[PDB]
RNA sequence: GGAGACGACGGCGGGGGCCCCGGGCAGAGUUCUCUUUUCUUCUUAACGGUCUAUCACCCUGGAAACAGUUUGUCUGGAGAUA
């Protein structure tokens, strides 16, 4: 598992043609937001801690990537 | 603040100095490679330094390493900072500029 | 009816000691149709196992370290005052080797030593 | 050789050798009120 | 006479040595129980009555 | 500079009649206590009532909600109502007295 | 040529776990009387990134009015202190 702190590099590991899967955290106690893409070998989680962002990113995404929110109380 | 760097200054190769209070202090110890130039961001509390091989950033808030960049260069030689603070140009003794 | 299989199924998915699980008396045939972990946690969502609380555990020098602290003490306070330039290198041995031997049993005691020394 | 960036003063921080010159070279924009404001900024840390 | 008797009750519930007991709140209780107890400290009892 | 709001909500025995909110807080009243000593009711920890039924307390000190718990359950059992009502959590400051659950017969 | 590849004991120091003490949240227990009360939860793996060091080694320089230094010992022109 590998951090990331570079929006334009998370989009190319998205846009990367094993870029498997895709989640957003959202942590409000601590007002966090993260996005963990899974790409094969690694898993990769960008730190955003804005909103606005967030927003910007999510509408970013490739459209063929289904992005979701995660919810609570894993199944 | 106004930033000093001395290539052969070992460990106090770079030192920031506050003239509001005229005291020069050398925040950063390791740098990884012989100090050749540093600059601040244009509008955010982080310092770039370059050695010879790199061009390491750091947030001035938590004196933290934010980020490490790696030029494809052997010696560089100068490095500027974009007026948007996103955008880098290296030139380097090996006669080819980097944009990062 | 028979409740050993129960008893220990309980036990393993409440995490517990089969002494602090509690089956209910009164339905002793409920528990005994039941026969499987996923039973037995309905049962126990349920309320008819139980598990219980832990049980009340109601609460309410040598001389080697002696010597060993006191000369790091007294030998700090000689490497500050060295540094500091109270003292110079030559009487600062002297003073070392002097509190290396039981001359000095305290840290007033080495400072009232020194003024004597510089007086 | 570089500038103070600050409009408010005029600031030339020189580095020769070993040695780092906070000057205020004589130009026909200082003005008095600029000068002694230049001057009390360098000297301003000396409390 | 009272203390004694509220004295008696609970030395009966105590037992001698750190026996773990289950919890009240673990426990169920019947509504002839808390309405007869109710009603001896004197509490109207149409009150209560479609509870559980 | 920094002060407590407690809420005790006992609206539900009140309206059943089971408990009186004036000698519980007659009891709050005697037994607080503020420097090691019971009766110590200064400007440091305030008591009153709301007419809905419920007691708020205005604590300047370092009083826990677990000793405003704790004496709770002393006047609940002084009046012998232990074994049918508890204190419950419900919020950040207010603990509200409740009934167990009851079995019918 | 290295690693694999290595004895026993002693005290000393660093670090991680366990034990202990306090505050806070939630719950449970005693309570004729007393006890701002007693007990329980408060946890974070492999792996990856980054920062962190005693020994050791290197440069300047040249020490007795000998110095450095450990709980102890000792080290130093075969280069100490700094």
């Amino acid at each position: 598992p590998q951090e990331v702190s570079d929006i334009k590099k998370f989009i190319e590991i998205c846009r990367r043609k094993d870029a498997s899967a895709a989640r957003i955290k959202k942590n409000p106690k601590t007002q966090q937001i993260k996005f963990k893409v899974r790409c094969q070998r690694f898993l990769y989680t960008l730190v955003l801690k804005d909103s606005d962002k967030a927003e910007k990113l999510k509408q970013s995404l490739p459209p063929n990537l289904q992005i979701k929110d995660v919810p609570k109380r894993n199944k | 603040h106004f930033a000093t760097v001395s290539p052969s200054g070992q460990r106090s190769s770079v030192a920031i100095h506050t003239l509001s209070k005229h005291l020069t202090q050398i925040p950063f110890r390791k740098l990884n490679g012989l100090a050749q130039t540093a600059s601040f961001h244009p509008l955010r509390p982080l310092f770039f330094v370059a050695t010879q091989r790199s061009i390491r950033c750091y947030d001035l808030q938590k004196l933290e390493l934010v980020k490490i960049v790696q030029p494809g260069a052997k010696w560089i030689s100068s490095f500027d900072v974009h007026p948007g603070g996103d955008n880098l140009v290296v030139g380097s003794y090996d006669k080819r500029l980097l944009w990062h | 009816v028979n409740l050993r299989t129960q008893k220990r199924l309980a036990a393993s998915v409440l995490g517990c000691g089969e002494g602090k699980v509690w089956l209910d008396p009164n339905e002793v045939s409920e528990i005994s149709n039941a026969n499987s972990r996923q039973s037995i946690r309905k049962l126990v969502a349920d309320g008819l196992i139980i598990k219980k609380p832990v049980t009340m555990h109601s609460r309410s020098m040598p001389q080697q370290v002696l010597w060993m602290r006191r000369q790091r003490v007294l030998r700090r306070l000689l490497v500050k005052y060295r540094a500091s330039g109270k003292i110079d290198k030559h009487l600062y041995h002297e003073l070392y080797h002097l509190a290396k031997g039981n001359t000095f049993k305290h840290k007033r005691a080495l400072v009232e030593h020194i003024h004597r020394a510089k007086a | 050789v570089r500038w103070r960036p600050t409009k408010d003063t005029f600031i030339l921080a020189a580095a020769a050798g070993e040695d780092i010159f906070l000057m205020i070279p004589t130009h026909p924009s200082v003005t008095p009120a600029l000068d002694q404001a230049s001057r009390d900024i360098l000297n301003a840390g000396f409390g | 006479e009272q203390h004694a008797l509220i004295r008696n009750e609970a030395k009966m519930r105590k037992s001698l040595k750190n026996r773990a007991i289950i919890p009240r709140k673990a426990v169920k209780k019947p509504l002839s129980q808390l309405e007869d107890h109710l009603d001896q400290l004197g509490v109207d009892t149409e009150a209560i009555g479609l509870r559980a | 500079k920094v002060t407590k709001k407690f809420i005790i909500n006992a609206s539900q025995p009140a309206s059943d009649k089971i408990f009186d909110v004036s000698a519980f807080e007659k009891f709050l009243n005697e037994r607080i206590k503020v420097d090691g000593r019971v009766g110590n009711l200064g400007d440091v920890i305030k008591i009153s009532q709301i007419g809905d039924g419920k007691v708020e307390i205005i604590a300047h000190n370092d009083l826990s909600g677990r000793y405003l718990k704790y004496l709770t359950k002393k006047f609940l059992k002084k009046m012998q109502l232990r074994d049918w009502l508890r204190v419950v959590a419900t919020s950040k400051g207010v603990y509200e007295l409740k009934f167990y659950n009851i079995v019918n017969d």
